[PDB]
Parts: structure tokens; C-alpha cells; sequence
């Protein structure tokens, strides 16, 4: 949490529907706990053969 | 800049399970491909630039 | 009096007094408001969506249908929702004329009233309240501990041990720090400073 | 003697005195001005200060080590 | 080294008793020169011969509500020394 | 209670009815927004066509930004003007702002106008997706709305693209609320240990625990800061002609005196020179006073925080005694002059008869006293206030009661109180002052001051140009570069090591023409010529600013390695200014080619063509603000500001920087404390730190009375060495073991004790 | 430039004189005001290939109050400093029989030489100022308050009024630039008088250690 | 039209599905300030309401049901997806933005004693307590009995 800089917490533009922008906790965990948007779907994993 | 010998801007590669940093050409040679030409085309594909 | 209640638009507020139906502002058809949120809170924070849902809920209540407020519906500019409210007979923009309950005289400015969803936060005063006086003490260090009733008191930490020096109040500091937490008298030898 | 200290009472000596005089009255001490419908030790004693009559003398130790000793009557009531 | 000091002019661990003896011979004036004040501090006083045992209060006995008397941990240290010291 | 009852009979309520606006304004605002889209599109084409010009001391990309940010910022404000104008006298939003209880003029704008540009890190939402800001836009898009401007107002609602941007813009605020929360007690908790026990001991010497005198009289004036209010001095600013005209009590007009004063005094004032002399000496004392004040407050501020407010008191007195201002006076003018002296003898911060204790009282109250003399002066009292005798008496008495009562109370913990008072704004200031080059302020800068860590984010020394040079940038610019460090890399155009066995070999003919001139007098070429030699090209555009001369380059290159390097300058007129440098001809008379490659690198790096090495960048801004304009007392006796170039530079080397000619060595100071101690001494550090803290608590608009400022800036610089006062800095201290058992070494210090 | 060296030297000397007038050594206002062109006329166009000799800038003056005590400024012609050269000056001083003297070391000195200056600890006290430092009159810079010095007698009176043991007084270390410029020594109180806004002039007396 | 582009490969299903399972309970989020919406998702992690429908057999510590949870009159279209007309977390209140006696200043709501008496926001605070019989002692048994 306490790296002096706050690079990761700032919302990067690549969270367009990947993460809900509004939902961020307030405290020592600011912008380091994010919640998924309603339609995301993390890949389960396949074999590329 | 310090010293680092006459050579400067040297590509250098840390690797897994080593002690001191290893010069890159050496690692390539050690994997093999001793011919200095082979090492060059394996990195820079076109010699035109 | 004290329990947090909060709307869906970011405004959180504990109750300050409760009053009975008779001594509360009343509409001219008898509709006394069950919650009277302050006007000052909305400006600086700009939740001008709480006031739009206040208008739409009134439109929805008189037209009997759940009113949709999808983030972007295009069929809900503030004006279009308002013109529907006007037919039912209210001020196109939500205001209604209320009358002071205690005196009966019409409050000059027309109060904005309406229906808005309110969520009752879990936090309650009973959980928060703590009080202590001659309370249970830990025998090993003789400084206050906690038994039943939340009798573990607050702590005079260094920050508040320092406003007291600034105010210049030594005796409160001596009382809060010594008398209040660990008052002991020990008999000491004078020639040697060892205990007796 | 040579009093070098200010004539006026200090903001904090009007507090320890009002309080000290009060523990005396509560403990049954004699009073030094008329008290009418008044049973509260601080009100009985804040009244005495108004009249410059409390029985106490204030040892203002100077920084070097000498105790100048002004008395309630001489000190000017700052309030 | 760790708990023992060995002196080589011939290299031997230094006896606490012997070092205690040396400090017993130590001059008060020299101790004042050393900077220690003799009245409240003596080099001879420094070596430990009698272990102060703190009073029962500083090492209280926690009976956990009638289960039994769990001994305070510090008591354990005092206890081992006694068993070993006696033997 | 009464105004709450009035709210019951009237009420206040904000409603959607107040966030809607008249169609004229709703369309009028659109037209201003349409213009932005048009104008921004002009900037894009002008740059897209390369027509756009570069700007002084700025990169082209930055210029696009400086220009686009201008067009967008006006648009928020202009659409801002039309919106506020429409709200009536009943709009609820407006009443809350005008009262000041809640809301802001910008808030009203965001709810009826244009939310305005959204930004992250003091820029526009950055390209995060390769060359785009969100997927929907096409690549390389510099459109204002796409980059971050959220044109839609809150009532209209934000399109999905802008909603995301607005969130990014808020995230930084929620990231700040957490950075602000932790530093809440950091500064005071450390400082209080250092100002733990300064008290105003009974003889007023503010003294620490050992009884050492940190400040001789509290705050230098002896007045505790609660009863002191800001007043206008009234004599420093006025012109010399005025100073006589306003205060003088001329005994010449007679008729004027007739209207102003009762006749009985009138004849005597004409009659007694002794009365008249006091008046002339009186004005004379003030003439002397203006002179002292002019130096004491040099810039021209007239605001002081001196004690009892004479102006209000005169007014109050006018009412209590019911003076009527249209009729003649009863106060003998002389009564005033003696009366003022009588007050002056009575008000005493210090009370010692001997000299050394009589000098100090004069020093301490010089400002208040000069004010008493200016405000209560008779010419003025007789004319402007027209007070009467019974009333003058209440006034002198009252000034004395307040002044005597303002003295600080002995036994006050002034030290502990000062540390907390400074801490409150320390929390208020911004996280790093990127925005309001970069200035570091807030709790990070306040930290650099609390524990003296030399390294700063922006070590910088302002430079005040000595004189004639500042008026004309041409002299200024050369000096500006003269200080700046420059080396071959900056002016180098190209380097080479072609092999030339003989001078006439001349692998390149262009070199041959002047090579022939060198070959015409090939002195020492007889020893040899490098078979392989280095040829160096440079570009005049870089050279021109430096106003560099090849001869200079040549002498210095020669001056260093030695004759081992030999070069002949190319013709200056020749566009391809080149330096052909070869190793010592006797050396030609380890491989030289390889030696040259190393030589080239070292040479390129350490040329030190001109200027002190550490300073790396100099920016020059003429100061539009009155903050640093040279302010001179003019011949007629006036304060006026002269606009003169000032050179702000990074790095710190005061000795040489001050050493350089035309750098006024009187007003040029570092922004860094360590440098000041080393070259100007501890006493300068004490005046400098006050300036450093004052800059920090001025950005807010906050005020802290000087009293608190001096004590932190004197306790710290007290034992003679700057002391870090972070827990580590004062961790070493003169304290009893119980006091030094206060910090983690409790077991160890005591055993030693 | 050689002309630059003249410019630099003129200035170094110019301030050097002022120090003495301030330190209480007797100096003519004319000498303090000698203009650079006058300096050129007096000493020559350039030390290098010119009349200035890097020597003769050296001067001896005595307190305006007392002619018996004199101080000799020595600008070593040698840019680097060798102790023997100082010893030569020391011998010159032994003849002068005046203890006070100063050395304008141009750049650097043998470490042994510095100890050697301490070696004559109470003999012919001499002080070293780096040439660079003397270029600018620190006492005229804005942040520097106008330090003044006190006689031993005044020190006693000050202690009495405030009943202060000297250790309690605020402390200024001798090495600091201002002290050397006023030639301070341990145990001597230099008062500092400064304008301050709340009052007017607050004069803070600081002892040295 | 004068298209920003003509090569669009993919178009989004509805843009209001870029918001999660607790900012979809908020209507008009764009109209409100963004920090206020974040604060409200935090407040939602606080509001009570019926937890799950087997409240009667579950027995967790600290669980509060509410007497009359009501579906909101103004509903975001995507609330249905998250079972909210089955497990609502509050009651529509005739709220009235006004300044009355003063007790409503600084984020304080006045409230009707009569309505909190007809059931508005009545709740039960279940708190489970568990004691385990221990036979740790060789002879020590924590049996269950009426002392
Ligand atoms: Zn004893």
C-alpha cells in the first residue's frame, strides 16, 4: 500500500468495462481494491495445441 | 559513466541462478551459435539500417 | 436520534430530532414528510440526480408505474419528466406549498417534497456508545480494562496530552493522567530512596 | 524586594486561586464577603475575587531562583 | 565472546570472581576519574552476586477462573535458576 | 434562535426548479461551446499543417497545450458568465452562495452550464490505449471533448465517454484524501518534542527548559497574539508632498483655525511660538519616523498587526461623547502633544531605568509608538476626528488599558502552543505543489524545513539582475547563459574519426581549403598528423544563443589535455563550422583511434564551455506581480515598482553564482536552507527560514501571526547549528535519563545512567 | 581574462579594506572607495604580463582607536600556499611585531600549513579567507542582519540585567562566515540587531562557543 | 454523416453495463458527482435489508433483517439482474428538501415520530452466541448443568 507514488491507484484508461470506475474503497486500500463490471468474464484457460 | 572498459552502451543480461551480470554475446555463444554473424542475425534481422 | 440513514446518491445523515405528524409541515391535502433532509447539503457536492429522482418518483407514484432511470435513457431530460408531473397538478418542477405545523401559517418559500428511496445503514448509536467510571481495572498494571458495559474508557494519547499543556492546564493534565488512571501512594525511605 | 513582575494577575493565577479558594469554602472555611442565596463554592469564591479579598499570596518564582511574593490585594484583577 | 571474555598476554577466559576481586581492589578516586561516582556506583558493585527477585506483584499469578494457577512466565526463569543453583 | 424562527416563517429549499435555466441561456451557452469546437479545430489544423509557431522557452507540443488550454478555460468561464447572470433573485442556488454558508460560483456553473474540462495529473486525460484515450475514439485524436472536456452540464447528464473521464478526474481527490489523512499528526508530533517546553517565564524572557533564552521578549514585542488586530500605518505609503500637507498644524491660515478650533485657543496658537515650536518639532519627529519606517517596512505594505486599534477607538469615542463634527474643537492642540507623550511613558513592555533596559523599551514599541504618534497627532485630531477634551481623556485611558492588557501572560506555554498553531495549515497545503518547472510545497516541503534534508525536488536560486542588464534582455540573456553550464553535446552537430595519414590527404575537400590554410603554416605538423583524426561539426543555431566563439572553444579544448590535442578552427563564415582535432603531432611523431573514441566521449561531456556546472537550467521571467519588482522610494517621495528581469535558475552554488558580475549580490538568495548557512551564516538562516515558511502558508491565503513563525524559526536555529527537528534530528538532546528514556532506548540509556 | 583577474583582484581587495574599517581597523574612506579604474591605475593593467604583482595588494593598518595594534593583509602571490612562505610572512611579522594579520589564500593550502597556522596558536594570530569568499560583502546581503560586537565590560552588564549565566545565552559558532568577517573569537558576544515586523528593532545578543 | 469514422468494427451492448453490482443500484449516476456515487457504494456496503431468504435457519453472528423492505419507485433498468425486487434494502420515504426547525443542518435528517411508529424502518438485530463443552482436563469436565 505505501509505495510513496500513487501510479497504480489512478484509474488507467484501460479499465473501460474491465472494472467499475465508481466502486473504490476509501482508506489505506483506496484504488487498490476494484470490483468487476457486470459483464466481464475472466478466461478459464484452454490448450493452444 | 565511470569506466566499464573502453566499450560503452553494452547490452548485459542478468540470468536465473547466476552470481555476476553476464555480457549478452557470451550468453548467446554459450547457448551456442558461436559465429558472430549468427548472433547478429538472431538479434537484428535486417542489416540495411 | 442518532441512527444513520442515507440516500442512493451519496448523502449520509444521522437523525436530529423526530417530531410527531401534528407538529410537522403539512401539504394542503395532508401529506406530512417522513424525512426532512437539509437544502445546504446538495450544492457543494452537486448530487443533482437525487433531485431528479425526487421528481420522477412523484411522476411514477401518480402514474402508478416503476419509473426507469437507466444511467442513459435519452427519454429522461429534466424537462420531459417535469411536464408529465404538471398534468397531475403539481408545480411542473416539484415544489408544493407547505404550511408550518406549530403555527399553521404558510411557509412563504414553496418547499420541494417528493418520494426518494432511503437505505438504513447498519451503524447504530447503541453499538458506538461507550462510558466508564470507577470501572474494572487490570490487577497487573492497574490501568483501566473492560468488563461488562463497555467500561473501557477513552485514551488520553499524546496529541491530546499536548493541547492540555498549550491551554496551560496542569491540574487537569495531572488529574487525567494520574488520579483518573493509576493513583498510588507508596511509602519511601528518606535517607535512601528505596521503597519502605 | 524590588518587584520586577507585572502588577496584573496572570491568566492562570486567577484559575488556580479561584479553585483553591473554593476547596476551602466547601470544606467549611470562613467566608470573607456576604453570600446571598449562594451555596456553590466557585460562585462564592469568584465573587470574592471581584472584591479583591481572598486570603492567598502568590509566590511567583522568577527564572533565576528568587521568590517574589505578590498578594491578592495588590494584583490588579485582569478579567 | 557472547558471554565470556578471554584475555591473552596465556589466553584464558576471565573469571567473574577474579574480575570481581580486581574491582574490589579498584581505587574510589580512580573510579571517579573513570567517571563512575563511587557513592551510588562501584565497579565492584557491578558484578552480580545476589539476584534481586522482583516482588510477587511484578510477577502475578493468573488463576484462570478456577482452572488452576498458571504461573507467570517470569516465575519460570526464577524457578530454573533455583533448581540449578541448589544443585 | 431569532434567525431560525425567521427561517420557520420563510424557509429555504433548493429544487430542480433552481437547476433549470431560460432557453435563451440554454442556447446562448451552446453557441459559446460550438465556438470552442471551431477554434480548437483551428489549432489542430495549424499544427497538423506545421504552420503553428514554436513559442519562447517551450516545446511545440507544450505550445499546443498552452494554446488549447486557453481556449477551453475561457469557455468554462464565458459559459460561466451567461449562466450566473440568468439566475434571478429567487434562485435558491444563488442565495446559498451569496450568504457564503454553502456552494460556490463554480458549483452554480457546473449545474447549469458546462461541467468543464476533466483532467488527471495536471494534464488532459492521457493517451493510455496506444494513441487514443478510450477505445471509441480514432487514433491521434486531439479533439477537446475526446481528450477530456466534458461539455455536457450535470443537469443534462454526462455521455458514457465523459462519465468515465469524470471519474478518473475524481479518483485523484479520493487518492489525496488518503494522503492528507496520514500526515494529519505527523508534523506536530515531531515538532512538539523540539518546542516541548518553551514558556514565557516570569520576566518575559521566553526560555526553554535549561533556562536558555530562545527569545528575549515574547515575539519580539511582548504582545500575546490575541488582542492584536490589523491596522494601516498611514505614514509609510503617502508622498512627501502629502506628508507635510496632511500632518502639520500650520499656525498660518488663522481663518482655517477659526473654523476648526475655539477662538480662545486660536489667538494663543498665533501668540505663543513655544506652542508653535512644539508643533514644528512634532512634525519633525514624524519626519524622522517616516524615514525609519521606510526602511523597516521596505516593500510598501502598510498592514501591521499592532495592538489597540486606534481608529475604531476614535470612532467609538466620537459616539460615547456625542461629538458633533460640523462645529469647532475644544482641545488645545498642545494638550495632544503632551498627552501622547504621557501615554508613551506609561506603556511598557520592558521596565528598567538603566540604559540597556531603556534602549529596549524604545526598540520594542517603536512601531506601536510611531502609530500612536501618527493617529493621535494633533493636526489630524484637530481636523479629521475633531475630538473634544472630555473625550480625549477616555481615549488615552482606553489605549493604555488595551495596550497594558495585551502584554502576554507570564507562565504561558508559548512553545507548545506555537508548534500546534503552525501544524494546522501544514495539513491544509497541497500534496506536492505541482500546480496552483515545479515548486515543492505542502507537508513534503514543510518536512524539508522541519528536518534539514538538503536534497530538494527543486533546489533553485533566484537571481536578481544587478541593473542595466535587466532593463535590456540582450545583456540579460548573455548573462543568463553565461551562468548556465554548457558542453559539447549541446552545440555538437556531428563527430567523426576518418583516417587522414597526411594533412594534404584531406579526405574531405571542404576541410582542405582551410586545411590548406593550416597546411600553409602547419606548425608542429612536421612532428606528424594523426593517421586517423577526429573531425567535429557544430550547429550555429545552438552556437548563436551561446554567442560562442570557435576560438574560445579552441583555446579551452587546447587548455586541458594539453598540446596532446591540436586543432585549427574552421572558417566561421563557413556554414560547416568544424574542428579537426588530432592527437599530439609529437605523439604521432594503446591505439590512438580507440584513445580518440574515449577522448571524444570525455571531451563531449566536460567541455564546460561556459557557466557554473551544477546549475543546469535557467529560465527568465520578467515579474508581472508586485512580488519581486524592485520598489524604490522616488525623488518626490513615493513608492513605485520598476519592472526588471529576474533570472530563476535550478541548482545551488551561491558563492560562484553570487560571485558572477551583474548578479546583485544583495538580493539574490537560494530557495534552499543548507546553502544559506554555509555562505551567509546562522543569522541569515533564521531570517531565511521565516521567508520559507511564509511562502508556504501564503499559497493557501492562510495567515499565522509572526509570533508563531519566529519561535519555530528561532528555537530550531538556537544552539548554533541548524538542528533537524524530526524525531531523528533532536533525538540527541541535553536531558535527564527519564527524559532520554522517552525514546526506545529506555532500557539502554538507564543502565548507562 | 587577464582583465578579469584585474577586475576580480580589484574587488577582492576592495572588500578586504572594508572589513578592517568595520572590524575597527583604521582605513581611509578614499581607500574603500578606490574605484576599479583607479585600482588599475594604482596597481597596473594585469598581474599577468602587467604591473599588478599579486603582491603589494598586501597592507598593514592599525585600529582607528589604537595605532599600536596593526593587521597585515597578505595576498600570497603564490596561488597555492606553502607553509614556508607563510613562515616568511611570519618572520616579516616577527619584525613588524604586530600579531594581527590575514592571508588571502587564492585556492588551496597544505593541510600541514593550516595546522602550522594553529602551531603559532597565540603567536602572531593569522586567519585564512578563501579568495572566492572575499569577492562578495556578505554583510550587505539582504538576509544578513547587521552584526555588531561588544567589549568585555558590556558583556558583564548584559548578564546582570537579565541575570543570565553566559552558557544560557543563545550561541553563534566562530566558523560561520559572519564571525570570521567580524573576526570573532570564542567567549565574545556579538549582538545582532535586525528589523522585525511586530515591533521594530529587536536586538538579540548571541555569545559564541 | 461526416463520420468520425466509418471503420467501426464493434459496437457496445449498452453502455450502462460498464458499472458493477453496486453502482447499478444508483439511478442517474452521471448527473451526481462521481465521488458522491463512490461514497454511496460504500454506504450500500452498510445498508440493511433482507440478507438471504433462509434467515430463519442460518445463524450467523451480527445479522439484521428489516421489517418492511420495499422495491424502489425509481429503478435503474439493470437492478432486476441483481435480485433487487426480491431482496430490497430500504423504504421509499416522502422526503422533503427544506430547512425547518434547525435540527436538520449539517447532514442531519428530521424524521416523523408517527411514521417510525407505523413501522418505517423497524428492524431485528440477531446476534448468535455459541458455547462448547470442553473435556480437555484429565479429570476436568465442563459438563452442562444448572449450577
Ligand atoms: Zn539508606
Amino acid at each position: 500500500r505505501d509505495g510513496k507514488l500513487a501510479k497504480p491507484r489512478q484509474l488507467h484508461n484501460t479499465l473501460w468495462g474491465m472494472v467499475c470506475p465508481a466502486e473504490t474503497p476509501e482508506g489505506h486500500a483506496v484504488g487498490l481494491v476494484k470490483n468487476l463490471a457486470l459483464m466481464a468474464y475472466i478466461s478459464v484457460g484452454s490448450q493452444p495445441s | 559513466g565511470a569506466k566499464k572498459s573502453a566499450i560503452g552502451q553494452r547490452i548485459v543480461a542478468t540470468l536465473p541462478y547466476i552470481k555476476q551480470e553476464v555480457p549478452i554475446i557470451i550468453v548467446f555463444r554459450a547457448l551456442g551459435f558461436v559465429s558472430d554473424r549468427d548472433i547478429l542475425e538472431h538479434i537484428i534481422y535486417d542489416f540495411e539500417d | 436520534i442518532g441512527d444513520k440513514f442515507a440516500s442512493r446518491h451519496g448523502q449520509k445523515g444521522t437523525c436530529g430530532i423526530q417530531y410527531r405528524q401534528e407538529d410537522m409541515p403539512f401539504t394542503c391535502e395532508g401529506i406530512t414528510p417522513d424525512i426532512i433532509i437539509n437544502p445546504h447539503a446538495i450544492p457543494s457536492r452537486m448530487t443533482i440526480g437525487h433531485l431528479i429522482e425526487c421528481l420522477q418518483g412523484k411522476v411514477s407514484a401518480n402514474k402508478g408505474e416503476i419509473g426507469d432511470a437507466t444511467p442513459f435513457n435519452d427519454a429522461v431530460n429534466v424537462q420531459k419528466i417535469s411536464n408529465l408531473l404538471s398534468d397531475y397538478g403539481y408545480h411542473l418542477r416539484g415544489n408544493e406549498v407547505l404550511y408550518n405545523g406549530f403555527t399553521g401559517r404558510k411557509i412563504t418559500s414553496q418547499i420541494f417534497i417528493g418520494p426518494t428511496y432511503y437505505q438504513r445503514l447498519k451503524h447504530m448509536v447503541d453499538d458506538k456508545i461507550h462510558s466508564r467510571a470507577r470501572g474494572p481495572i487490570q490487577i497487573l498494571n492497574r490501568q483501566p480494562m473492560e468488563g461488562r458495559s463497555r467500561d473501557g474508557g477513552l485514551r488520553f494519547g499524546e496529541m491530546e496530552r499536548d493541547c492540555q499543556i498549550a491551554h496551560g492546564a496542569a491540574q487537569f493534565l495531572r488529574e487525567r493522567l494520574f488520579e483518573a488512571s493509576d493513583p498510588y501512594q507508596v511509602h519511601v525511605c528518606n535517607l535512601c530512596g528505596i521503597m519502605a | 524586594q524590588k518587584r520586577i513582575t507585572t502588577p496584573y494577575m496572570t491568566k492562570y493565577e486567577r484559575a488556580r486561586v479561584l479553585g483553591t479558594r473554593a476547596l476551602q469554602i466547601a470544606m467549611c472555611a470562613p467566608v470573607m464577603v456576604e453570600l446571598e442565596g449562594e451555596t456553590d463554592p466557585l460562585l462564592i469564591a469568584m465573587k470574592e475575587l471581584k472584591a479583591r479579598k481572598i486570603p492567598i499570596i502568590i509566590r511567583r518564582y522568577l527564572p533565576d531562583g528568587s521568590y517574589e511574593d505578590w498578594g491578592v490585594d495588590e494584583l490588579i484583577i485582569s478579567d | 565472546s557472547g558471554l565470556e571474555l578471554y584475555a591473552e598476554w596465556k589466553k584464558i577466559l576471565l573469571s567473574p570472581e577474579r574480575v570481581h576481586e580486581i574491582f574490589k581492589r579498584i581505587s574510589d578516586e580512580e573510579c571517579f576519574v573513570l567517571g563512575m561516582e563511587p557513592r551510588y556506583a562501584r565497579p565492584e558493585w557491578m558484578i552480580v552476586t545476589v539476584l534481586p527477585v522482583p516482588p510477587l506483584s511484578v510477577r502475578p499469578a493468573v488463576v484462570m477462573q478456577g482452572s488452576a494457577r498458571n504461573q507467570d512466565d517470569l516465575t519460570h526463569k526464577l524457578a530454573d535458576i533455583v533448581k540449578i543453583n541448589n544443585q | 434562535t431569532v434567525i431560525n424562527n425567521w427561517l420557520l416563517i420563510e424557509g429555504h429549499t433548493i429544487g430542480i426548479g433552481d437547476s433549470i435555466a431560460d432557453s435563451k441561456t440554454y442556447q446562448d451557452i451552446q453557441n459559446t461551446i460550438k465556438k470552442a469546437k471551431q477554434d480548437v479545430i483551428e489549432v489542430i489544423e495549424k499544427a497538423h499543417n506545421n504552420e503553428l509557431e514554436p513559442t519562447p522557452g517551450n516545446t511545440l507540443r507544450q505550445t499546443f497545450e498552452n494554446q488549447v488550454n486557453r481556449i477551453l478555460n475561457d469557455a468554462r468561464d464565458k459559459t460561466g458568465s451567461s449562466a450566473q447572470k440568468s439566475l434571478s433573485e429567487y434562485n435558491n442556488f444563488k442565495s446559498m452562495v451569496v450568504s457564503g454558508a454553502k456552494g460556490s460560483k463554480i458549483n452554480i456553473s457546473q449545474v447549469i452550464a458546462v461541467v468543464g474540462q476533466q483532467n488527471v495529473e495536471g494534464k488532459r486525460i492521457p493517451f493510455g490505449f496506444k494513441h487514443r484515450t478510450l477505445p471509441h475514439f480514432i487514433k491521434d485524436d486531439y479533439g477537446p471533448e475526446s481528450r477530456g472536456f466534458v461539455e455536457n452540464s450535470y443537469l443534462a447528464g454526462l455521455t458514457p465517454t465523459e462519465f468515465f473521464f469524470h471519474a478518473m478526474g475524481g479518483r485523484e481527490g479520493l487518492i489525496d484524501t488518503a494522503v492528507k489523512t496520514a500526515e494529519t499528526g505527523y508534523i506536530q508530533r515531531r515538532l512538539i518534542k523540539s518546542m516541548e517546553s518553551v514558556m514565557v517565564k516570569y520576566d518575559a524572557t521566553v526560555r526553554n527548559s535549561i533556562n536558555q533564552v530562545v527569545q528575549l521578549r515574547y515575539g519580539e514585542d511582548g504582545l500575546a497574539g490575541e488582542s492584536v488586530e490589523f491596522q494601516n500605518l498611514a505614514t509609510l505609503k503617502p508622498s512627501n508632498k502629502a506628508f507635510e500637507k496632511k500632518f502639520r498644524f500650520d499656525y498660518t491660515n488663522e481663518r482655517a483655525l477659526r473654523r476648526t478650533l475655539q477662538e480662545d485657543l486660536v489667538k494663543d496658537v498665533l501668540s505663543n511660538a513655544h506652542i508653535q515650536n512644539e508643533l514644528e518639532r512634532e512634525f519633525e519627529r514624524m519626519r524622522e519616523d517616516r524615514e525609519v519606517l521606510r526602511v523597516i517596512f521596505p516593500t510598501g505594505d502598510s498592514k501591521v498587526v499592532l495592538p489597540c486599534n486606534l481608529l475604531r477607538m476614535i470612532w467609538n469615542a466620537q459616539k460615547i461623547f456625542h461629538i458633533n463634527p460640523r462645529l469647532p474643537s475644544d482641545l488645545h492642540p498642545i494638550k495632544v502633544v503632551e498627552g501622547v507623550k504621557e501615554l508613551s511613558k506609561k506603556l511598557v513592555i520592558v521596565n528598567g531605568d538603566d540604559p540597556l533596559s531603556r534602549q529596549a523599551q524604545e526598540n520594542a514599541t517603536l512601531l506601536f509608538n510611531i502609530h500612536l504618534r501618527s493617529t493621535l497627532c494633533s493636526r489630524r485630531m484637530a481636523e479629521e476626528f475633531r475630538l473634544s477634551g472630555e473625550a480625549f481623556d477616555w481615549l488615552l485611558g482606553e489605549i493604555e488599558s488595551k495596550f497594558n492588557q495585551a502584554i502576554a501572560h507570564p507562565g504561558e506555554m508559548v512553545g507548545a502552543l506555537a508548534a500546534q498553531s503552525l501544524g494546522e495549515p501544514a495539513t491544509q497545503m497541497t500534496l506536492n505543489t505541482f500546480h496552483y518547472k515545479n515548486v515543492t510545497l505542502g507537508v513534503p516541503r514543510l518536512k524539508e524545513l522541519i528536518n534539514i534534508s538538503k536534497k530538494p525536488k527543486t533546489p533553485s536560486l533566484t537571481v536578481f539582475l544587478l541593473g542595466q542588464s535587466a532593463r535590456d534582455a540582450e545583456r540579460a540573456k548573455d548573462i543568463l547563459c553565461r551562468l548556465e553550464h554548457t558542453t559539447l553535446r549541446k552545440v555538437t552537430a556531428n563527430t567523426a574519426i576518418y583516417y587522414d595519414p597526411n594533412p594534404q590527404s584531406t579526405v574531405v575537400a571542404e576541410d582542405q581549403e582551410w586545411v590548406n590554410v593550416y597546411y600553409e603554416m602547419p606548425d608542429f605538423d612536421v612532428a606528424r598528423i594523426s593517421p586517423w583524426l577526429l573531425r567535429v561539426e557544430l550547429d550555429r543555431k545552438h552556437m548563436t544563443d551561446r554567442k560562442l566563439t570557435m576560438e574560445q572553444i579552441a583555446e579551452k579544448i587546447n587548455a586541458g589535455f594539453g598540446d596532446d590535442l591540436n586543432c585549427i578552427f574552421n572558417d566561421d563564415n563557413a556554414e560547416k563550422l568544424v574542428l579537426r582535432i588530432r592527437i599530439m603531432n609529437s605523439d604521432e611523431n594503446m591505439d590512438d583511434d580507440v584513445f580518440l573514441r574515449c577522448i571524444e566521449s570525455n571531451m563531449l561531456t566536460d567541455m564546460t564551455l561556459q557557466g557554473i556546472e551544477q546549475i543546469s537550467k535557467v529560465y527568465m521571467h520578467l515579474p508581472q506581480t508586485d512580488n519581486k519588482k524592485k520598489i524604490i522610494i522616488t525623488e518626490d517621495g513615493e513608492f513605485k515598482a520598476l519592472q526588471e528581469w529576474i533570472l530563476e535558475t535550478d541548482g545551488v552554488s551561491l558563492m560562484r553564482v553570487l560571485s558572477e558580475k551583474d548578479v546583485d549580490p544583495v538580493r539574490t538568495t537560494s530557495n534552499d536552507i543548507v546553502e544559506i548557512f554555509t555562505v551567509l551564516g546562522i543569522e541569515a538562516v533564521r531570517k531565511a527560514l521565516e521567508r520559507e515558511l511564509y511562502h508556504v502558508i501564503s499559497f493557501d491565503g492562510s495567515y499565522v501571526n509572526y509570533r508563531h513563525l519566529a519561535l519555530l524559526c528561532d528555537t530550531m536555529t538556537c544552539r548554533g547549528h541548524l538542528m533537524a527537528i524530526t524525531r531523528h534530528g533532536v533525538n540527541r538532546q541535553d536531558t535527564g535519563p527519564l527524559m532520554k528514556c522517552s525514546f526506545e532506548e529506555t532500557v539502554d540509556v538507564l543502565m548507562e545512567a | 581574462d587577464d582583465e578579469e583577474e584585474t577586475y576580480r583582484l580589484w574587488k577582492i581587495r576592495k572588500t578586504i579594506m572594508q572589513l578592517c574599517h568595520d572590524r575597527g581597523y583604521l582605513v581611509t574612506q578614499d581607500e574603500l572607495d578606490q574605484t576599479l579604474e583607479e585600482f588599475k591605475a594604482q596597481f597596473g593593467d594585469k598581474p599577468s604580463e602587467g604591473r599588478p604583482r599579486r603582491t603589494d595588494l598586501t597592507v598593514l593598518v592599525a585600529h582607528n582607536d589604537d595605532p599600536t595594534d596593526q593587521m597585515f593583509v597578505f595576498f600570497p602571490e603564490e596561488p597555492k600556499v606553502g607553509i614556508k612562505t607563510i613562515k616568511v610572512y611570519c618572520q616579516r611579522m616577527q619584525e613588524e611585531n604586530i600579531t594581527r594579520a590575514l592571508i588571502v589564500v587564492q585556492q588551496g593550502m597544505t593541510p600541514s600549513a593550516k595546522q602550522s597556522l594553529v602551531d603559532m596558536a597565540p603567536k602572531y594570530i593569522l586567519e585564512q579567507f578563501l579568495q572566492q569568499e572575499l569577492l562578495i560583502n556578505i554583510t550587505e546581503h539582504e538576509l544578513v542582519p547587521e552584526h555588531v560586537v561588544m567589549t568585555k565590560e558590556e558583556v558583564t552588564e548584559l548578564l546582570a540585567r537579565y541575570k543570565l549565566r553566559e552558557n544560557q545565552l543563545p550561541r553563534i559558532q566562530a566558523g560561520d562566515p559572519v564571525a570570521r568577517y567580524f573576526g570573532i573569537k570564542r567567549g565574545q558576544v556579538v549582538k545582532i540587531i535586525r528589523p522585525s515586523e511586530t515591533a521594530g528593532r529587536y536586538i538579540t545578543y548571541r555569545l559564541v562557543q | 454523416e461526416v463520420a468520425y469514422c466509418s471503420t467501426y468494427t464493434h459496437c457496445e451492448i449498452h453502455p450502462s453495463m460498464i458499472l458493477g453490482v453496486c453502482a447499478s443500484i444508483i439511478p442517474f449516476p452521471d448527473h451526481n458527482q462521481s465521488p458522491r456515487n463512490t461514497y454511496q457504494s460504500a454506504m450500500g456496503k452498510q445498508a440493511m435489508g433482507v440478507y438471504i431468504t433462509n434467515f430463519h435457519v442460518r445463524m450467523d453472528t451480527l445479522a439484521h433483517v428489516l421489517y418492511y423492505p420495499q422495491k424502489p419507485l425509481v429503478t435503474t433498468r439493470s437492478m432486476e439482474y441483481l435480485r433487487f425486487r426480491e431482496l430490497p434494502a430500504g423504504i421509499n420515504s416522502i422526503v422533503a428538501i427544506a430547512s425547518y426547525t434547525g435540527y436538520n443542518q449539517e447532514d442531519s435528517v428530521i424524521m416523523n415520530r408517527s411514521a417510525v411508529d407505523r413501522g418505517f424502518f423497524r428492524s431485528v438485530f440477531y446476534r448468535s452466541y455459541k458455547e462448547q463443552e470442553s473435556k480437555k482436563g484429565f479429570d476436568q469436565e465442563e459438563v452442562f448443568e444448572k449450577p
